[PDB]
């Protein structure tokens, strides 16, 4: 739903520009360069839709508070056009790498999107509840009927109930109408079925806090530069952070899908019983984890034992493993392995004299 | 911290194993009975076409325990396909008298000169000596020649490429000895001793004769010096023909590029490759950096001009080329290494004691480590396809 | 296993006895305490790729068989509600009809009188 | 047949994540 997506982005940027004058240039930079890199939205048209409120019409927009006008469809794609039955192939158009501070932001963005979407989907329940609350002629004749419309404040007049509720959300965000009036509007129109919008203010505040942290945290310029500079696995698992997790973000355009995967997680704290644990646990992981990054303790020295220029340059690191698999399914005589079962000393890696390894490749 | 180091080496070996296909085009790893000390190919081989392969001969020096040293011959079966593959050892000649290094006469296929940690000088073994040696002989093999004059255990040995029976041996006692075999006797070793170079007060590190001249001898000495001189003068026993302070850290290795009479090169502890010419012995023709720790031994490619491999103690080994020096380097890739950095190798678990190039099979490098690892490897033709 | 053992009580000076009788030990089911008595370095995805392709092949064959047996699964499982109506209306005795009549007799709790008829037992 | 094979492959491409 492009409408709901633009509304979510507009809400976060509006909250930032209203409640936080500081860091305004940096938040423009973020919302204008980093987020489109992950969402594949159209650059210039997203720019127009955002500076529709980012630069003037704070008191002017505070007074006006109109519904943000939406442009036409926003779609960006590379040289991949065409779709047929039985071959509706897909591709990870944009693949980025990130950390916890951005993972939380995407999760909050998704929460906000889901709740605005569910809010839009109650248009028929609006009329059902309005029919439910209807005066009784006997009560009117007995002079005991107190209408409920005379309690609402100035209600906006847009085309859609969703737009009216959106203007009300913006009013709460800016700080005009209080929580009581907002909840009373929600109860008059949506009954007791819109109970998830009540904490939309806290949700937007958390999203803006994560945006500010992303853009101005301890390694802010470093991570933003290593993101915006432009095949990045050993170009992304080198830096150090306070025990974070590495994430892979993928965007598919033919389906409008967004995928979050967990890559290697940074190492935990070392222990003293590892000397006795290695006898059973360590070798199990190190051997059964065939060609996969073992993660017990690795921070100290990881001088990459091969230059990155030797590997053939390629995009979409997911297919590098396919290249390796195709290579492995080739002329290699490929004797099994060294068969080095010695840990009785538990201080070093030892081998057996026989059990060489043959022509590993070809 | 020791277990942390062990786990680091384990992790780097694992990642290197996984990425082996992209890296190499031939990898043959074989374990041994005890940590080796040296290895050198043979300039000859045999070709077996009934299956399509080639048998290579190898001389190896491996020690079981303290004192007992094993000299052995390996056969490397490798395919003739690129436009079971396997090595097998034999003849584990035992020697309670330590013989740490060995070198075969480029002329006599069996005249092998060996140097050790107890003997102050060299011992030369021959085919008739091997054959006379019985299996049930618990006593070691008697070397046909016992070239012994010095006092402290000798360090480096080198035969000449242009002359028969002409050897040089640099010892621990800050001396060098040039030996001639044309005037050999049974009770007089001073006679076979051609020249006695007592010129540097410090012990020499490496010795080598020139490839295109019978009389030029170069040697690097622990005083961070490189002296090249001539055997024919008697004044060479007192002073070298030309000696230069090469580096700052203790000098380690030196060589010529046998394809070019002018390329001399050396390596020391300051993480540097120093290249020099026979014209300007005053200034270093070129300085090369990029290592991480102390280097041990360097050698050019005995089949091609610009290639130079260098070992180290940081559990790596690199292959540089000279022809690409001065060429540009795009920034997006330059961050990994200097532009003359060509290839790297990190597939071991310890230091790389000894290395060699298989003579007639270019880009084929044999190396040995302390975990009894013996790898015959060869990089991808793609990384150097010209 | 303590959910289905008959509860018992052990004294608080109870040396755990190790019974040597190899077979046939009557033990009251519950008082038997703990029955006290290669590193390959493969590093290949060859077997993983082969296993993935094998799984896809098994899946392909299964799907092929099932999607051919469609158009008969439909007829014999979706019209299965009207053939019982046939063998009920035109009262033809099959095993399930007679089991349903047993069900109705067990509901009515007959004793020794004659069974009325196939369509006139009256829990209607 | 080949149609069912194409369906299985297309399902795999569509739900490989």
């Amino acid at each position: 739903n492009e409408i709901v997506l633009f509304d979510t982005c507009y809400m976060v940027c509006t909250y930032i520009v209203c409640n936080s004058p500081s860091g305004l240039k940096k938040v423009e930079h973020f919302f204008k360069n980093i987020l489109p890199l992950h969402f594949g939205l159209e650059k210039d048209k997203f720019s127009i839709f955002l500076d529709q409120v980012f630069r003037g019409p704070a008191a002017a927009i505070k007074a006006s508070l109109k519904y943000p006008s939406h442009p036409d469809s926003l779609l960006e794609h590379q040289d991949h056009a065409g779709d047929t039955e039985n071959e509706m192939h897909d591709d990870v158009d944009k693949e980025q790498f990130g950390y916890s501070s951005m993972y939380v932001f995407f999760r909050l963005f998704n929460l906000l999107y889901e709740r605005l979407y569910e809010l839009q989907r109650l248009e028929d329940q609006v009329s059902i509840i309005q029919q439910r609350i209807i005066p009784n002629p006997v009560s009117q004749k007995q002079k005991i009927w107190r209408d409920r419309w005379n309690d609402l404040s100035d209600v906006p007049d847009e085309k859609t109930h969703y737009e009216n509720t959106y203007v009300m959300i913006l009013r709460l965000i800016y700080g005009i109408v209080d929580q009581s009036a907002f909840e009373d509007y929600l109860r008059f129109y949506y009954g007791n079925k819109a109970y998830k919008i009540y904490t939309i203010d806290k949700l937007v505040w958390s999203a803006a806090k994560q945006v500010h942290h992303i853009v101005s945290d301890g390694k802010y310029k470093f991570v933003t530069s290593l993101v915006e500079q432009n095949l990045y696995r050993l170009e992304i698992e080198k830096l150090l952070n306070p025990d974070e997790i590495l994430f892979r973000f993928c965007w598919i355009n033919k389906f409008k899908s967004f995928g979050i995967k967990i890559m290697k997680r940074a190492n935990l704290i070392v222990d003293q019983s590892l000397d006795t644990q290695r006898r059973v646990w360590k070798k199990y992981v190190q051997n059964y984890r065939i060609q996969k990054l073992t993660e017990e303790i690795s921070y100290k020295n990881y001088r990459c034992p091969f230059l990155c220029r030797n590997i053939e340059k390629e995009r979409t690191v997911e297919q590098l493993v396919s290249r390796l698999q195709t290579k492995l399914l080739r002329s290699a005589e490929l004797v099994s392995g060294l068969q080095a079962k010695l840990c009785l000393d538990s201080f070093k890696l030892l081998y057996l004299p026989r059990t060489e390894d043959s022509y590993i490749d070809a | 911290e020791g277990i942390n180091q062990e786990k680091c080496i384990n992790e780097e070996y694992k990642i290197w194993k996984k990425n082996s296909p992209f890296l190499y085009d031939l990898i043959i790893t074989r374990a041994l009975e005890w940590p080796c000390m040296s290895l050198q190919w043979y300039p000859e081989q045999q070709i077996f076409a009934e299956h399509g392969y080639t048998e290579q001969k190898m001389f190896l020096g491996v020690r079981a325990d303290v004192g007992k040293y094993l000299l052995a011959v390996a056969s490397i079966q490798l395919p003739y396909l690129n436009q079971s593959l396997r090595v097998n050892i034999s003849n584990l000649y035992s020697h309670p008298e330590s013989v740490c290094s060995a070198k075969l006469m480029p002329q006599d296929d069996s005249c092998v000169a060996t140097v050790g940690n107890y003997h102050n000088d060299v011992l030369v073994f021959d085919k008739e000596s091997f054959e006379s040696y019985s299996s049930a002989s618990e006593s070691p093999l008697k070397p046909k020649y016992r070239l012994t004059k010095h006092t402290q255990p000798c360090t480096s040995v080198c035969w000449n490429f242009l002359s028969k029976g002409t050897l040089v041996s640099g010892s621990q006692d800050a001396t060098l000895s040039c030996w001639d075999l044309n005037a050999y006797n049974e009770s007089d070793s001073a006679s076979v001793l051609k020249v006695h170079i007592s010129s540097h007060e410090k012990q020499v590190s490496d010795v080598r004769f020139h490839y295109k001249h019978q009389d030029l001898l170069a040697s690097v000495s622990y005083d961070q010096y490189l002296h090249v001189h001539d055997i024919r003068r008697p004044d060479a026993s007192t002073k070298p023909a030309r000696s230069v302070h090469a580096h700052s850290g203790p000098i380690h290795s030196v060589a010529f590029n046998p394809h070019n009479d002018f390329i001399l090169a050396t390596c020391s502890t300051d993480k540097t490759i120093a290249l020099w010419d026979l014209r300007n012995l005053n200034q270093r023709l070129h300085t090369l950096e990029g290592h991480e720790d102390i280097v041990t031994k360097i050698s050019f490619s005995p089949h091609e001009e610009p290639i130079l491999a260098s070992t180290s103690a940081d559990r790596r080994t690199l292959v540089w080329d000279l022809s690409r020096i001065g060429e540009d380097q795009p920034a997006e890739e330059a961050q990994d290494g200097p532009p003359e950095l060509l290839f790297m190798h990190g597939g071991h678990t310890s230091c790389t004691i000894d290395m060699d190039w298989c003579p007639n099979y270019n880009w084929t490098m044999a190396t040995a480590a302390e975990d009894n690892i013996l790898q015959i490897w060869t990089p991808s033709r793609s990384i150097w396809g010209n | 296993s303590d959910h289905v053992t008959p509860r018992y009580r052990l004294p608080e000076k109870a040396k755990v006895i190790r019974v040597g009788l190899p077979r046939g030990f009557k033990n009251k089911g519950n008082i038997v305490i703990d029955e006290n008595e290669k590193p390959f370095k493969l590093n290949f995805l060859e077997q993983i790729r082969d296993n993935v392709i094998n799984l896809r092949k098994m899946v392909e064959q299964d799907e092929q068989l099932c999607i051919e047996t469609f158009s008969k699964f439909d007829f014999y499982a979706t019209r299965d509600c009207e053939l019982p109506l046939r063998i009920l209306c035109d009262v033809a005795n099959d095993n399930l009809e007679n089991d349903d009549y047993v069900l109705a007799l067990r509901d009515l709790l007959r004793i020794s009188k004659w069974d009325p008829n196939q369509p006139v037992p009256a829990p209607f | 047949e080949l149609d069912i094979k194409a369906f299985v492959q297309k399902l795999g491409q569509r739900l490989c994540h």
